[PDB]
């Protein structure tokens, strides 16, 4: 499969989440995504096809984790955009009001603004900490997918935030959403990877 | 706030 950030994978052929970003670990092929989606050693598919399983997490606490794939994929610096890319140049973290975007198999590719940092998520199964917050859209499925500046500045991975009842923080205005994602520097130097960019 |  190509791997690209925001696109759909299973998980034990049951939960959905989003691809993160492509990334290496020595000759290992990877993407980072969230530590939710699945426990180490979860099977991964794309299109119904195993393409590698989770090799590490941490989830509550952080919402992280990496999953190891097979030689056979594909790695891609991109990030889906509707039917358009945008490309991965790097991880520079942006500040508290940096415009950014995320990208997601629910509701696709979504922009908003960073509305602060270091923010403690608190779910059921455990607080999360440390994540940042931005105001752009998300829905049930989004999890694990790329947060990302139009500059191509990685940012992050998908956590949570207010889900309404339709599945989706879409229908309420942007003043009132918290979309919530765990940072980018931290996932990669905790597992030792590099971030395919081009 | 919900994982996702």
């Amino acid at each position: 499969a190509n791997i690209v950030g925001g696109i759909e994978y299973s998980i034990n052929n049951a939960s959905l989440c989003s691809v993160g970003f492509s990334v290496t670990r020595g000759a290992t092929k990877g993407f980072v995504t969230a530590g939710h989606c699945g426990t180490v050693n979860a099977t991964a598919r794309i299109g119904g096809a195993v393409v590698g399983t989770f090799a590490a997490r941490v989830f509550p606490g952080n919402d992280r984790a990496w999953v190891s794939l097979t030689s056979a994929q594909t790695l891609l610096p991109r990030v889906a955009n509707g039917s358009s890319f945008v490309t991965v140049r790097g991880s520079t973290e942006a500040a508290v009001g940096a415009a950014v975007c995320r990208s997601g198999r629910t509701t696709g590719y979504q922009c908003g603004t960073i509305t602060a940092k270091n923010v403690t998520a608190n779910y059921a199964e455990g607080a999360v900490r440390g994540l940042t917050q931005g105001n752009a859209c998300m829905g049930r499925g989004d999890s694990g997918g790329s947060w990302i500046t139009s500059a191509g500045q990685a940012q992050g991975v998908m956590s949570g935030g207010n889900v309404q009842s339709n599945g989706n923080n879409c229908g309420i205005p942007a003043s009132q959403r918290s979309s919530l994602f765990e940072r980018l520097q931290p996932i990669l130097s905790q597992y030792g990877l590099s971030l395919v960019t081009g | 706030a919900a994982p996702v």
